[PDB]
């Protein structure tokens, strides 16, 4: 669990997927707040997972680093409005229906294990995106793959001493 | 911020020279060995040492020839405001903690109002030493929840 | 006597003694470290 | 039970069950029973760390003086260069000490909460009083009787005093810790704090 020896909040019993009893600020007391936060976390995880390879692949393929419009605005506004139109609390977190033609929802236990795996990978991808954003600030104009190569030059340490103490 | 150091302030030098010249004007009125002249001669040296010390500490003078104080937190001027501030805070906390601890001790008596006029010196002398560790005492009491009624 | 101690512990006399000692001390530092504007330590 | 000042009654909150008790509390800092536990743990940790520091900053000076090795004093060790930058070593220390310190803090809050290994589930420490982990930390399996605890606390207090003395020695005289002792023994009645 989040850190052993700490009592968990009453609203986090360890039954929810990806739950580890983490709430040092207690921002999820109200049930409606918890449902909204669950949905928001799922959306963030999915977007970050979809985005990270789209940033990395350019540099690997040598096309460059990560550093029409009306159609895009219309499509995104329509998609988000249509998603917002849904009313069921359960269907918003997982819409199912025809969106999963491969039929991976047949097995319940496998479904729950997949849910836990997806949540964990989403947290990892979100942390990776934060890492990318902070990395760009320290070394302007340098992509993450070049930073990895420079680390491979000196595989000793995360070079924060060169930055934290100039 | 457009300020110059004391040691390179022509107006500072002019102020020192003018004060010395004014002081020496009254020295000529008395005999050199007389007591008023001896007392006056001790004033000139005090002025000279004060000006030398002000120049030696890196104080900043403006166009007036008068030192200015910088309290924005610069590490080169921590002696102007930051260093004396912590000392005052420590002393005031000592006084407040002693005063608060005396009242609590006598609150349980049958007539606590009588001890506020005729101070119990043997009881007060014991509490006085306890104010030395007031920061730790207050930090521990805040966590336990006994600070606020 | 006991009355002598009791009269000496009354608020005005004790306050006057404390403030006199305080003023003497403050004059002592002001004489020992005259014309002070910054901490040289 | 020892008394730190004959003719003075000991405070009531010091029942004498704790190790290294002498009824010494003129300021009454441990009036609240909760504060007593935290203060006890802080005293233990400070004693152990001060003991290690005093030993490690006194012995090499003696070794250099006798002639076995050639090592500078304790205060100037920072000027020497090492195989890694000081910032790098600080980064290793900062990450590394966080784990152990958080583990100890978790034990202090809930006793016996962190006794189980988090990676391998079959290894754990035996139950014991807080502040004395035992187990793997006591490989030779010495008896943790009250006498040994009293010895540890006395040595820790002496080490605290010695460390403060060393710091004040360097601040005023500006010489080495062991150099001062030899200077004192040459003319005991002419080389003292009075002269300096
Ligand atoms: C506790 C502690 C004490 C008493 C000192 C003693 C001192 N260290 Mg220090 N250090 C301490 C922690 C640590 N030091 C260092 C590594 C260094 C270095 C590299 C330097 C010091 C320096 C200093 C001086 C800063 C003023 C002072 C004499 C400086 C010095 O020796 O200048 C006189 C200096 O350059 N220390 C590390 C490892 C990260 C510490 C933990
Ligand atoms: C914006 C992204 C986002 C959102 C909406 C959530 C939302 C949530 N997380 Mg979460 N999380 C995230 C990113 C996010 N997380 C990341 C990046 C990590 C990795 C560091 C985690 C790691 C994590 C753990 C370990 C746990 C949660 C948990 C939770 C749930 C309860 C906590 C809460 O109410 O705080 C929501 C707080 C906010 C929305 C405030 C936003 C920030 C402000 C400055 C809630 C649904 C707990 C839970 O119920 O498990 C499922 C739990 O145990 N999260
Ligand atoms: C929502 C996710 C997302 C977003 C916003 C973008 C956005 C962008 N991508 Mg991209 N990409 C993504 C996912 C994403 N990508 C994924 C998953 C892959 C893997 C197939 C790629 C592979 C890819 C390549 C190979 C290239 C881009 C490029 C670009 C940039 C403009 C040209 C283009 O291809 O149109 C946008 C394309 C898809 C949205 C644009 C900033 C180009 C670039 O470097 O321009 C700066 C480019 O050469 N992308
Ligand atoms: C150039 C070398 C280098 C390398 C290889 C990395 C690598 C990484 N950084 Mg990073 N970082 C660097 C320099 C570097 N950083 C510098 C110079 C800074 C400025 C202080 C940061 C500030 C930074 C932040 C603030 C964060 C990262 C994070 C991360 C990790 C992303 C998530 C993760 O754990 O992936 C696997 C990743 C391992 C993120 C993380 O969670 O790290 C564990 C994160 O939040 N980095
Ligand atoms: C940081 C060091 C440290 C700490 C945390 C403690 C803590 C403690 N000591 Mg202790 N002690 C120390 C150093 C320390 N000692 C040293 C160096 C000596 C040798 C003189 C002693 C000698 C001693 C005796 C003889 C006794 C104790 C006792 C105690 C316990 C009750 C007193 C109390 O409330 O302490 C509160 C203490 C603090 C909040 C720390 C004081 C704050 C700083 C250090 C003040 C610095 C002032 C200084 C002039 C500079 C308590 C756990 C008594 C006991 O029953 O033990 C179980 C007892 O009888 N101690
Ligand atoms: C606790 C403690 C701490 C923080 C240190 C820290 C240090 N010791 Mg050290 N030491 C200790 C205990 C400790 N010692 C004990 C208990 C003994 C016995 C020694 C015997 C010892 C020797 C013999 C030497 C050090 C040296 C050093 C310094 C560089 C070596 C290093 O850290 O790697 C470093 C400041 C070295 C040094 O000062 O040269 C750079 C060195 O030659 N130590
Ligand atoms: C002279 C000082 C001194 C003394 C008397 C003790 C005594 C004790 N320590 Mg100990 N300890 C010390 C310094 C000391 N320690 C220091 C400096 C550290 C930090 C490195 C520790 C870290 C430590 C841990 C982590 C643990 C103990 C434990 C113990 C107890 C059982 C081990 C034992 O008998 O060791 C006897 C030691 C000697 C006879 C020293 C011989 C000389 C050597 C060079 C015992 C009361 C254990 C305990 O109480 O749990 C049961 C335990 O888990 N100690
Ligand atoms: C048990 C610890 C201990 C021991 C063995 C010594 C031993 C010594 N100290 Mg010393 N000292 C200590 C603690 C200790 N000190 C502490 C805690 C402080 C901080 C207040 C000082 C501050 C200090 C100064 C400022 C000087 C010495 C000096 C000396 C040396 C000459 C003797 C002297 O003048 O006594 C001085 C003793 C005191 C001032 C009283 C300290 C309290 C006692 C030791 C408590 C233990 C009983 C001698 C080797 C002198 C030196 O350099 O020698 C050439 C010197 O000038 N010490
Ligand atoms: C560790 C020491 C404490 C650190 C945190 C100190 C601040 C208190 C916690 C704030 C954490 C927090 O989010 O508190 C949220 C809390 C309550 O907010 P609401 O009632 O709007 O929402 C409550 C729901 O989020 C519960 O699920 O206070 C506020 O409204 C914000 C107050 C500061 C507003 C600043 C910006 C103003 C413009
Ligand atoms: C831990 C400690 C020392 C730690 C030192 C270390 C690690 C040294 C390390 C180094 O050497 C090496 C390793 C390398 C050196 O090159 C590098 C350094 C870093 C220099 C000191 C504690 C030092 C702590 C001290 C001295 C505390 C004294 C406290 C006292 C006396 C309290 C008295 C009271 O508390 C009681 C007693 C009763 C209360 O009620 C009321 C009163 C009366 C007030």
């Amino acid at each position: 669990h989040w850190m052993p020896g700490e009592p968990r909040p009453a609203y986090l019993d360890g039954s929810a997927p990806g739950d580890f009893g983490f709430d040092p600020l207690g921002l999820g007391e109200v049930p409606a707040n918890l449902e909204r936060y669950k949905e928001s976390e799922l959306i963030h995880c999915r977007w970050a997972m979809l985005a990270v390879p789209g940033i990395l692949v350019p540099e690997a393929l040598g096309y460059g680093n990560w550093v029409i419009l009306a159609i895009e605005f219309l499509a995104i506004a329509f998609v988000e409005h249509q998603r917002s139109m849904e009313k069921d609390p359960e269907k918003k977190k997982y819409p199912g229906g025809a969106f999963d033609p491969l039929g991976y929802s047949k097995d319940p236990k496998k479904l729950e294990e997949l849910k836990v795996k997806e949540i964990k990978n989403g947290r990892l991808a979100l942390l990776a995106f934060v890492g990318f954003c902070v990395q760009q600030s320290a070394y302007p104009g340098t992509g993450p793959l070049e930073n990895l190569a420079t680390h491979l030059a000196d595989p000793w340490h995360n070079n924060i001493g060169d930055i934290v103490i100039p | 911020s457009g300020l110059t150091p004391c040691k390179d302030s022509k107006q500072f030098a002019k102020r020192e020279k003018q004060q010395i010249k004014k002081l020496e004007s009254s020295l000529k009125l008395y005999a050199p060995e007389s007591a008023p002249a001896l007392a006056l001669n001790a004033q000139i040296e005090k002025t000279k040492r004060r000006f030398d010390n002000y120049g030696k500490y890196g104080l900043l003078c403006g166009s007036d020839g008068l030192p200015h104080l910088i309290v924005n937190g610069d590490q080169r001027h921590w002696g102007e405001f930051i260093t004396p501030g912590i000392l005052f805070l420590y002393i005031a906390g000592w006084i407040g903690w002693v005063g608060r601890s005396y009242l609590i001790a006598i609150s349980g008596e049958k007539k606590p109002a009588m001890k506020e006029i005729i101070i119990d010196v043997p009881l007060a002398s014991r509490i006085i030493f306890r104010g030395f560790i007031w920061p730790v005492a207050a930090y521990r009491e805040f966590l336990n929840g006994d600070l606020i009624a | 006597m006991r009355d002598l101690k009791t009269y000496l512990s009354v608020a005005p006399v004790l306050s006057t003694l404390w403030f006199g000692s305080l003023a003497g001390l403050l004059i002592e530092i002001n004489r020992l470290f005259p014309d002070a504007l910054t901490f040289p330590f | 039970k020892g008394e730190w000042l004959p003719g003075l009654a000991s405070p009531d909150y010091l029942t004498g069950s704790l190790a290294g008790d002498n009824g010494f509390d003129p300021l009454g800092l441990a009036e609240d029973p909760e504060n007593l536990k935290w203060f006890v743990q802080a005293e233990l940790v400070n004693g152990r760390w001060a003991m290690l520091g005093v030993a490690g900053m006194l012995l090499p000076e003696v070794f250099t003086k006798i002639g076995i090795i050639n090592v500078p004093e304790w205060y100037d060790a920072g000027k020497e260069q090492y195989f890694a930058s000081s910032s790098t070593l600080f980064v290793i220390e900062f990450i590394l000490f966080h784990y152990v310190e958080i583990r100890r803090w978790q034990d202090i809050k809930n006793p016996g909460s962190v006794n189980q290994d988090p990676i391998f589930k079959q290894y754990s420490l035996p139950k014991g009083e807080v502040g004395y982990p035992g187990g793997i930390f006591n490989p030779l399996n010495f008896a943790p009787t009250q006498e040994a605890k009293e010895k540890e606390l006395a040595n820790g207090r002496l080490a605290m005093l010695a460390f403060l003395g060393f710091v004040v020695q360097h601040n005023v005289t500006g010489k080495g810790p062991f150099e001062n002792l030899l200077q004192h023994l040459s003319d005991p009645w002419h080389n003292t704090i009075v002269q300096t």
